[PDB]
């Protein structure tokens, strides 16, 4: 059994490799869903996974696709470490030393609070993340941002201490709704995919049944994080809460709006994942003895 | 030393093409992004177009987008600009921006150097007419004209423009009787007119003839125009008042020879019923209209038996030589004015007399004046063209 | 990974068989395993198959009788027999793989994936075999078997060897009483049939004798 000290940093270091590993489709994402928060000409210049990162890559230059990337490493080594570290020493103590076997609401409850911890500290570099990743030279609000630390200094001297912190509730609305989906589609489609015995029970269906699981979990959690990246990527002033910007993306555009880049999205959740469970394992395993 | 230079500029008329070359001079442009910028009087800078480093990725503004395409060289290092489809909102000054950073593209005050800057003008038309005929109407029919097409329309009436035009050449379209336009397409100032087959059907042969210079034509014909009495009104001249300077009023009475008190007195005498006949064109027939008085018209008295012969006028209009505008002037005059809406229009101010247009000839034949008006210039004989009439009119003054 | 079985033995029928199968080291808990059984003369066919998570898989022909279980804590798997015949008597063998390799239900019949095989067991369920003379009814004897054999489902034979006198010092001896414990059924001398002790049939040759033949 590894110490708390070496689960926490072979975490983090997988994590952060992950994150490495597959920004342009969050990039992707995040300009997919900012697409037509303003009146614009109705032509549409993104439309495409590829299509996005070519034209992105093409026209503002190959170093666009990774902007905002320390902000990304610093949310990777202060939230993620915590939470994937955490929430196996909370799981463990919910079992009370493998007294019983773990239930699904055990589990539950350790995400959810593993992730509301994670949500509340570390959200600066997510709100920073945001508005890098949103920002273009060529169309809209004109590029405020020269970097990821001055970033940090204008909101701090310009907005304050308190304004880094806008829109955590859709964060913590977000960790809930993908946690809860995640565990309850993962474990229904593996049980009636055993107990029907379509396909035998090893890891590729316990794979496929987690593929299932993870895709219904984007596509449930995709409008809450829609309406989180047009809130946070938002002039101070022009926004009065989040559900006047829910409420004006329905009047707006409709709700199939509600469901924009929903395959870089999910590509992004499944490639993350595998990388950092794979790394984290590989790691912890090596550094145990 | 960084230089950039632009050329190309220039006046061009609308639904034309033009090329603006940016130049770089004491840079190296392999890492440089081109941009355009235009600006309006009274207005600040706009984004026009853009270009990346290595021509890959190009960007244009939402209202030229499909219309202008950008273009660079390296080897040759400058930047090109095609223009299509010209509009008149595209009058501007340009100006070549290079952006240091490279691969860029953003709104001004990001780059780092600046050009000089081209002019490029939309000129509109503009249309002198002689301040007797009715201009309002032909300025209603330049504004359904600008409604249809999106060309503006101006009318102007200088005083004495037959001495005007030959020294400002200047106007694009010059409307005039067909005496003086022999003697302008001799000196050169006028263009060549070449209607289609069809549209020369319309109007009658002898009229297309009257305006015609050794077997070409330099100027569509629009009305015929000639004198009548305005009143038992006397029969023979063996009371009356008429503008005597112009020797146009008086020639009448004195045509066996042959060629080859103020106007606006005359008209407030008999606007007030002073007088009682007065000899003048259809053009002031509106005024009449205007005075509440009844009026009739009659073929001129004769004189020792012999009939009056009045000088009779084809009132048409010509196309300037220099004009950038060749082609949106004969579209306006082949499809618009030679009408029967743009015509009817115009004859609602003040009538023209008998409209060569055969469709609203036959209509306006109907009248009893304008049949009186043909009726007396038959008793006369069609003004010459020959270059000779510029001294002439002149020496008949004095 | 020498993996080993044990529970050999011959039995009678109707009896519950208990084989175990273990591997050496405690490699048993990351593995999954299968029994598979070869007929005298006859190539290896499927009979049952626990993966690691704990869901068993039974043959077609194996359905409803057999019972599979696997002990972590004892590191071995456990197979039960109900209702056993002479039709199972084979040579068994337990198999084990490494997780991941299967992909469909049926994927577990391929011997292909299995990799670690053991000794082995022999099985057997010897049926009760009755020697008739010479000198009686064999066919009605061989009918009486076959009757036997549909009714219930074990193999039933009539011999005819030659001098029993001295040759039987099977399961059921036919002879007159001078030799001789027996069931008479016909009257010369009295000719009775025995119940040899070394018969392990002894409770079906009891039921053979007194159900059908005597009648
Ligand atoms: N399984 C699981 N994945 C999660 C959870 N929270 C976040 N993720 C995914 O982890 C990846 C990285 O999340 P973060 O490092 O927080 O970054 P992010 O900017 O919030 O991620 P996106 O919402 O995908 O843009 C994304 O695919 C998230 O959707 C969670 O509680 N469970
Ligand atoms: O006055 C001399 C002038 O007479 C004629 O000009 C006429 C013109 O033809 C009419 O259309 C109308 O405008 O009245 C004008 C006189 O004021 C001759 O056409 C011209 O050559 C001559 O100079």
């Amino acid at each position: 059994h590894p110490t708390l000290g070496v689960q926490l940093f072979s975490a983090g270091i997988a994590a952060c490799l992950a994150d490495v590993i597959t920004f342009p489709l969050d990039t992707a994402k995040v300009r997919l869903q900012v697409q037509g928060e303003c009146p614009t000409s109705s032509v549409i210049r993104y439309k495409g996974v590829l299509g996005t990162i070519t034209a992105v890559v093409k026209t503002e230059g190959r170093m666009k696709l990774y902007s905002g990337l320390p902000a990304g490493l610093q949310r990777q080594i202060s939230s993620a470490s915590l939470r994937i570290g955490l929430y196996d020493t909370v799981q463990e103590f919910l079992t009370a030393g493998k007294e019983t076997a773990p239930s699904l609401g055990s589990k539950i409850l350790a995400g959810l609070t593993t992730g509301g911890v994670a949500v509340f500290i570390g959200q600066p570099t997510e709100v920073v993340k945001v508005r890098l990743q949103a920002q273009s030279h060529l169309h809209g609000i004109k590029p405020r941002y020269t970097g990821t630390y001055n970033a940090y200094r204008i909101i701090a001297t310009t907005e304050g201490l308190t304004g880094l912190w806008k829109g955590t509730t859709p964060n913590l609305m977000r960790s809930v709704i993908i946690n809860c989906t995640e565990l309850v589609t993962y474990d229904l489609m593996k049980e009636a995919f055993v107990k029907n015995n379509i396909l035998a029970d090893d890891v590729p269906c316990h794979l496929v049944s987690a593929l299932i699981a993870g895709f219904c979990a984007t596509a449930m959690s995709s409008p809450v994080d829609v309406v989180k990246t047009r809130f946070i990527n938002s002039p101070p002033g022009q926004y009065k809460s989040v559900p006047n910007c829910a409420m004006k993306v329905f009047t707006n555009e409709g709700p199939t709006a509600f469901f924009k880049g929903l395959v870089p999205s999910f590509l992004r959740l499944g490639s993350w994942n595998v990388i950092m469970f794979v790394c984290f394992e590989q790691l912890k395993r090596e550094l145990s003895k | 030393q960084v230089q950039l230079v632009e050329s190309g500029g220039g006046l061009v008329q609308a639904g034309d093409s033009l090329r603006l070359s940016c130049a770089a001079s004491g840079l190296t442009l392999k890492n440089y992004a081109m941009g355009w910028f235009r600006q309006a009087p009274g207005k600040e800078h706009e984004f026009v177009a853009v270009i990346s480093w290595s021509g890959s990725g190009t960007s244009y503004a939402d209202s030229v987008e499909g219309r202008f395409t950008i273009s660079r060289d390296n080897a040759k290092n400058t930047a090109f600009l095609q223009m299509s489809s010209l509009k008149p909102e595209d009058t501007a000054v340009y100006y070549c921006a290079a952006r240091d950073g490279g691969y860029g593209s953003r709104w001004p005050d990001e780059y780092t150097y600046w050009g000089q800057g081209t002019q490029v003008t939309v000129p509109p038309l503009v249309i002198w007419i002689n301040g007797d005929k009715g201009y309002n109407g032909l300025a209603e029919v330049g504004k359904k004209f600008e409604k249809d097409t999106g060309i503006k329309v101006t009318v102007e009436h200088p005083d004495k423009l037959e001495e005007k035009f030959p020294q400002v050449a200047g106007p694009d379209i010059i409307f005039w009787a067909h005496d003086r336009f022999g003697g302008y397409a001799q000196s050169g100032l006028l263009a060549e007119i070449t209607p289609d087959k069809a549209f020369q059907d319309k109007l009658y042969p002898f009229t297309w003839d009257a305006v015609r210079y050794n077997g070409k034509l330099i100027a569509y014909p629009i009305a015929v125009e000639a004198l009548s009495l305005i009143y038992n009104p006397p029969k023979t001249w063996e009371a009356l008042m008429f503008n005597l300077q112009e020797p146009y009023f008086t020639w009448p009475l004195i045509a066996g020879g042959y060629a080859f008190t103020d106007y606006s007195i005359a008209e407030a005498a008999f606007n007030k019923g002073e007088t009682a006949m007065t000899i003048n064109g259809p053009w002031a027939w509106s005024n009449i209209d205007t005075s509440k008085v009844n009026y009739g018209v009659t073929v001129l008295p004769t004189f020792k038996g012999q009939p009056s012969k009045p000088f009779v006028g084809v009132l048409s209009a010509g196309i300037n030589a220099a004009s950038p505008n060749k082609e949106l002037a004969k579209e306006f005059l082949e499809n618009y004015l030679l009408t029967d809406e743009g015509l009817e229009a115009v004859n609602k101010d003040k009538p023209l007399g008998a409209v060569a247009l055969k469709s609203y000839e036959e209509e306006l034949a109907k009248d009893p004046r304008i049949a009186a008006t043909m009726e007396n210039a038959q008793k006369g004989e069609i003004m010459p063209n020959i270059p000779q009439m510029s001294a002439f009119w002149y020496a008949v003054r004095t």
